[PDB]
């Protein structure tokens, strides 16, 4: 048998894995702090990865990347964007933003100014115009370019933004989880109040008009597109999402990848997306523990232990890989 | 990169190269802490003996 | 020229001591009965190699080193092995019963038996040093001798020698080559202790030099002779400054202001590369760039720990072999643009390097083949301080239990000291973190 | 580093005696004390038992007492006998009837002095006495009461030497008389004051073994004692040959003994084997591995699943990979975590030793601290109580001088004793 640990009890995607790991009958959990383990699913704050793969007579495997914080804070992701020469400061695909100490106030009152003698609609993380006020409400907060011009849905003319997930195995193999969700803001977009504005899922709570859960999944989508816009979700969306996620993921590369160690990691990521009236996809933040919709919770977590967990441990495809 | 104080010898050579740059307690104290696990000792050993004794 | 003193105490002391003597014979030309036929002046002089030994009017070339252990077994055998002549008989000190793997019983109760005799035969050989400037400290965490009575020689060496340097080449505790279970205890009971009077340590967790013995060396059940023999060659490729003609960490207190500006934080970490077989038939000899690249690779460190997720504070490339300037720099300038590599703000980010033109010297029917050129990487990164967190995790779970602790009590220790140890070690890892973060 | 070897009473001398047959067989000397092997692995670590005698001959280190001559002279008539040191054999007329009070307080208090005075001239000619090594039996009066007599005044004199003893449990399965219990739950008070280290050798673990595994319908105290040899033989496998842990008996109760009163060691062997059968199979490294942790190989009548092990040690004797030894202690630890304590990392040790036993190719021995020893204490507490609850027998021993109170604080302490067992089964 193999054997794994569980040191977060508010996984809900790992807590599907463990209960579809002991089913398995080849798979027995062990007590939180039990050090004999092959797989641990790790808490999220100060994970001792210093502590794994140095128990002898065992393969150790664990589900968070070291390293990838600096990917998955929106303070830590702006730093990177700008200082990594393979995204560069003239990235195409994310918003201009900078970083605020409650700094590069000085640089990004530049551009703020330069925006006043054009639309200056920015947000920090809520939204405001002219700028000034919302110094005063940070008083670590990030500024970002509000997307004035979203691509709306009809009928409702609605904002939303998309969810993907993605999965690095152990072989630093980059897999996009083929479903993905909208999720819709239910209430018209009003340009001139923030219930429209933040498409989060707890922020709705006009919900649940146009579909259930205010989660649009791919097919609908999908459709919507080719009756509305004529294109398709592939050609049109699809392509500059599997290329921002292959970018930002190459680029941590060197400083995450567990090839050489003495254990090995794999991890989900939820990649969030913004997508303008051109079609055009930006990338607004990453998650380092997200959370999945209920309809997809029994696929994907099943495609976890298929390709992170039993590609180390084997017994006795519902992703796209992305290429490198 | 800056490579700067070679000193070369016919054993091999020595260089630096900079690529960025920047942004007791007293033997009488010892001996007395030697003697008080000594007398730790003692004390326990003469309550073993005390107890056998009994 | 200024002399140094090595002290090797308990087993892995001591037999680590014998690898180190035995490779610096064969790379000064010395014989087993202590003859130098290089050296032209017979009875003396000060050249780089007297700083390691002293010289007899018969020209005998004698190690300034002492071999100390609480139980004879082992120390008997350098009395009857193949370098007995080389060493003088007061020089190998031993007593009758051992530490028994307790750190208590090694420091209070025999410690307390025979350190004014090891202190006598150490003053033995600095009376015939004109200059000394320290002393290499030889020894084991988890022993109770390499533990207990070190951390009571280093206490006071401080206080006969005040003003010389003090550097360690310590054990770290691995339970696949290890026999004691209380090995936590002692090791951080004598990290404690010895803290505040070591300029200089080196950890090798035996762990590492296992696992590359089983890896480069393809050897399934690596013995002490396997690992000795590889800590050695790391060994010597820290101690060849101080043994030959050089520009580069050429006294004892230069390893202090080269690697440690951090009183506390003066744990290096050694990269060491290439380990090759000497059954491999077929070997393609690695470049400068290859062997250079290998130092930041984690499977060929002294101790497994992840240099990406940490800061660097100082870094050393010391080469043996077909080695010059240009290729260390072009090979410095294309593994700065693929590795994570952090240093400080504080410190200025580069390397200080040294080449000896000699190849690496391997002992005759060893594991290690002979390559043409080689490099030891000394690397003060904050990520060594995984060790320490694994090490207090361990002693945190048995303390906490109290298990054992009768044992430490029953020599004259008490209860305190463990505590008082184990906040030392809380306050050691919490300052590599303020620094690495 | 030398042991002395002591042996009193009747189970005390007869497991003694085949102790010294079957280690002097393994070390090649003969009924004579003469060397007769061809390995110098033999002879390298010889002192740790043996005294070198004249003409270069070797006496073992042992001490033979008893209150009846009985089986001593038994012991003098057997195959191996006459290698002991004639001066070593002290023994009254009396004997002492099974009753702990005749061995410990009357009969045994005139015969101490003379044992602690040959003990004296053994432990004075030693160059680095490690500690004492005593065989007998908990039910008895002799081994019993004078054994644990003798542990006290030898701790009085020597107490810092390390008191090891091999004691062997009373089982109604195996009874001699129905004192048993009064005399082991009066023992073990002794044994966990004044011993570093007890193999818990269990008469009922000792009969359910020949009987449910080896098949003997009937079995004899002969047929006992070869699985005790065996065990005694493996347990003290490192202290006597070379090996990469030259072990001693300071540093085993240092590594095995977290808590100072839990000292007692279930042994288990492997492969368990018959006398006069043999069987021409060897096992491989992860059969013994497998078997030599089966309740069904425990030397005492405990169910290591009812309980934790807090330290673990094993010996592998004989020629095998000890790669895949690692692989399959390692498996063990991995594959059964639950049952190792885990606020002790790294809890088992394991040797390989070159030389096996005799009639064996390849063998196992297994030394655990586990908290399911309480089981033996337990069973032994609760047939004490059965009589003492209507102060049965009681007359053979206040006719002695004993009193009441003496057993309800013996009774009390071992009951104690199954409660700090039972504190660490739920840490
Ligand atoms: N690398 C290496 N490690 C060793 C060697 N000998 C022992 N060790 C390690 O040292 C630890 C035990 O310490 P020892 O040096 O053997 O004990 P000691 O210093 O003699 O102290 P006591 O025996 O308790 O009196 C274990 O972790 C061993 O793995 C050796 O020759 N080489
Ligand atoms: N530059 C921008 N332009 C337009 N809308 C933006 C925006 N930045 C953020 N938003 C809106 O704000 C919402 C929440 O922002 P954000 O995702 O950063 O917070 P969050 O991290 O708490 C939710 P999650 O962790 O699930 O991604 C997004 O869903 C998006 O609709
Ligand atoms: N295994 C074993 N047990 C024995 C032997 N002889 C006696 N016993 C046990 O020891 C108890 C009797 O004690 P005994 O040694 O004969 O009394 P003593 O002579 O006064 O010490 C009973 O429980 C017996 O089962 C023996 O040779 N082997
Ligand atoms: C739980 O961890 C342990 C357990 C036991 C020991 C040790 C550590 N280490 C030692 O040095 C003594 N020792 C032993 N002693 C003796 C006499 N036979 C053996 C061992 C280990 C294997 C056989
Ligand atoms: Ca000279
Ligand atoms: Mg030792
Ligand atoms: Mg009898």
């Amino acid at each position: 048998m193999y054997t794994f640990v569980v040191r977060d009890e508010n996984s809900s995607v790992y807590a599907e894995v463990s209960r579809l790991l002991l089913a398995t009958g080849q798979w027995k959990r062990l007590r939180k702090d039990n050090p004999r383990f092959n797989l641990m699913l790790g808490e999220r704050n100060r994970l001792p990865f210093g502590r794994l793969g140095h128990e002898p007579g065992l393969v150790q495997l664990v589900n968070y990347y070291r390293g990838a914080d600096k990917l998955c804070r929106k303070a830590s992701l702006v730093k990177l964007i700008k200082t990594s020469p393979e995204l560069s400061e003239s990235c195409t695909w994310f918003p201009e933003s900078y970083v605020i100490y409650p700094d590069e106030r000085e640089v990004f009152l530049a551009a703020y100014n330069r925006r006043r003698e054009g639309g200056n609609v920015w947000i920090a993380k809520l939204i405001s115009s002219e700028a000034s006020e919302l110094l005063d409400f940070i008083d670590v907060h990030v500024i970002q370019k509000y997307l004035e011009k979203p691509l709306l849905l009809e009928p409702g003319h609605r904002k939303f933004d998309i969810r993907s997930w993605v999965l690095v195995d152990h072989l630093y193999n980059i897999y996009l989880y083929r479903e993905g969700v909208l999720r819709t803001s239910s209430e018209p977009y009003n340009s001139a109040d923030k219930t429209c504005h933040l498409t989060n899922h707890c922020i709705q709570k006009n919900y649940g008009r146009y579909e259930e859960g205010n989660e649009m999944f791919f097919e609908e989508f999908n459709q919507y597109l080719m009756d509305a816009l004529n294109t398709t979700l592939e050609n049109s969306i699809l392509l500059q999402i599997k290329h921002i996620i292959r970018s930002c993921l190459m680029c941590i590369e060197p400083a995450i990848s567990t090839k050489h160690l003495h254990y090995q990691s794999f991890q989900l990521f939820g990649f969030d997306f913004m997508v303008d009236e051109e079609l055009k996809v930006w990338l607004i933040e990453v998650n380092g523990a997200p959370a999945c919709a209920q309809k997809l919770y029994a696929e994907l977590c099943q495609g976890i232990v298929d390709v992170a967990i039993s590609s180390v441990f084997p017994l006795a495809s519902i992703f796209i890989k992305l290429h490198h | 990169m800056e490579v700067i104080e070679l000193n070369k010898c016919t054993s091999g050579q020595s260089f630096e190269v900079i690529l960025k740059p920047p942004s007791d307690p007293s033997l009488e104290e010892i001996q007395k802490k030697l003697e008080a696990a000594e007398e730790r000792r003692k004390y326990q050993e003469a309550e073993l003996l005390k107890h056998l004794a009994e | 020229m200024r002399e140094c003193i090595s002290i090797h105490v308990g087993q892995a002391g001591v037999q680590i001591g014998n690898a180190c003597w035995e490779l610096y014979c064969l790379e000064h030309g010395i014989q087993p009965d202590g003859q130098m036929p290089s050296d032209k002046t017979i009875g003396g002089g000060d050249d780089s190699f007297n700083t390691f030994f002293s010289e007899t009017g018969a020209g005998k070339h004698v190690p300034r080193a002492v071999f100390v252990d609480l139980e004879p077994t082992v120390i008997d055998e350098v009395r009857t092995g193949t370098y007995r002549q080389l060493f003088h008989p007061e020089q190998l000190i031993t007593g009758k019963e051992d530490a028994a793997n307790n750190y208590a019983r090694g420091h209070y109760t025999i410690g307390k038996e025979i350190i004014d005799l090891v202190l006598d035969r150490i003053r033995k050989l600095a009376d015939q040093c004109t200059g000394l400037q320290g002393f290499l400290v030889f020894h084991s965490f988890g022993g109770g001798t390499g533990s207990g009575f070190t951390s009571l020689l280093m206490e006071r060496l401080s206080v006969d020698y005040g003003k010389k340097s003090k550097l360690e080449f310590s054990i770290y505790p691995a339970p696949q080559v290890s026999t004691a279970v209380v090995e936590p205890y002692n090791s951080i009971l004598t990290t404690h202790t010895t803290l505040e009077h070591s300029d200089c340590a080196f950890m090798v967790d035996n762990e590492a030099i296992y696992d590359i013995c089983r890896r480069n060396l393809d050897i399934e059940r690596p013995t002490y002779t396997n690992l000795n023999r590889l800590i050695s060659q790391i060994v010597s490729s820290i101690t060849a400054s101080l043994r030959f003609d050089g520009a580069l960490n050429v006294d004892l207190t230069e390893f202090q202001t080269n690697l440690v500006p951090y009183p506390r934080i003066h744990f290096p970490l050694a990269t060491y590369a290439p380990v090759i077989s000497a059954e491999k038939a077929y070997h393609e000899q690695l470049s400068v760039a290859e062997i250079t690249n290998a130092c930041f690779e984690p499977a060929n460190q002294m101790v497994k720990c992840d240099p990406r997720h940490g800061k660097y504070m100082a870094c050393c490339l010391l080469y043996r072999g077909d080695v010059v300037p240009k290729d260390v720099n072009a090979a410095i300038a294309t593994i700065k643009t693929k590795r994570s590599i952090q240093f400080v703000d504080w410190c200025p980010t580069g390397f200080k390097v040294g080449i000896n033109y000699q190849p690496p010297t391997v002992v005759p029917g060893g594991d290690l083949a002979k390559v043409q050129r080689a490099v030891c990487m000394l690397s003060n990164t904050t990520a060594i301080a995984e060790a320490w967190a694994r090490l207090d995790h361990k002693f945190d779970l048995m303390y906490a239990k109290r298990a054992f602790v009768h044992w430490y009590v029953g020599e004259g220790m008490e209860e305190g000291e463990f505590s008082e140890a184990r906040e030392d070690m809380a306050a050691l890892e919490k300052d590599y973190e303020e620094v690495g973060v | 580093r030398e042991i002395v070897h002591i042996q009193a009473g009747q189970c005390g001398n007869q497991i003694g005696a085949k102790f010294w047959e079957v280690i002097s067989d393994e070390h090649g000397i003969d009924p004579t004390g003469s060397y007769h092997g061809d390995s110098d692995l033999q002879l390298e670590r010889i002192n740790v038992y043996y005294n070198e005698a004249t003409g270069n001959k070797y006496v073992p280190r042992a001490i033979l007492v008893d209150l009846e001559p009985g089986t001593m002279d038994s012991v003098r008539s057997g195959p191996f006998g006459q290698i002991f040191r004639p001066d070593n054999f002290v023994f009254g007329q009396s004997g002492a009837g099974n009753n702990w009070a005749k061995g410990h307080y009357t009969e045994g208090a005139e015969l101490v002095d003379s044992v602690l005075d040959v003990v004296r001239k053994e432990s004075e000619s030693c160059d680095c006495l490690q500690g004492f090594q005593l065989t007998h039996s908990l039910g008895g009066g002799t081994g019993s009461g004078m054994g644990t007599l003798l542990i006290s005044k030898i701790r009085e004199e020597y107490p810092d030497r390390i008191m090891n003893t091999f004691s062997v449990m009373p089982s109604p399965k195996v009874s001699d008389t129905v004192v048993e219990p009064y005399n082991a739950t009066l023992s073990v008070h002794q044994l966990v004051e004044n011993t570093d280290e007890t193999y818990c050798i269990d008469n009922e673990a000792l009969y359910d073994i020949c009987f449910r595994t080896l098949k003997l319908t009937t079995p004899t105290y002969g047929d006992l004692n070869h699985l005790v040899s065996a065990t005694m033989s493996g347990v003290t496998t490192c202290l006597r040959f070379p090996g990469q842990l030259n072990a001693d008996l300071r540093k085993l109760a240092v590594n095995m003994v977290p808590f100072p009163r839990l000292h007692f060691f279930m042994p288990g062997f492997a492969p368990l084997t018959s006398r006069g059968s043999q069987q021409y199979r060897a096992l491989t490294v992860p059969e013994l591995t497998q078997q030599m942790f089966d309740s069904k190989n425990m030397m005492a009548a405990c169910d290591p699943r009812h309980g934790r092990y807090l330290t673990v040690a094993a010996i592998f004797r004989g020629r095998m990979s000890m790669k895949e030894v690692d692989e399959q202690m390692l498996n063990v630890q991995n594959k059964n975590s639950s049952y190792f304590v885990e606020w002790i990392p790294n809890n088992v040790k394991t040797a390989v030793c070159d030389i096996p036993p005799r009639g064996l190719k390849m063998s196992a021995t297994f030394i655990g601290n586990s908290t399911a020893i309480q089981e033996l204490f337990k069973r032994i507490s609760e047939q004490f109580t059965a009589m003492f609850r209507r102060k049965a027998f009681l007359h053979w021993y206040t006719g002695e001088g004993m009193d009441e109170m003496e057993f309800t604080e013996a009774e009390s302490n071992m009951n104690d004793l199954v409660s700090e067992y039972q504190q660490y089964q739920d840490a």
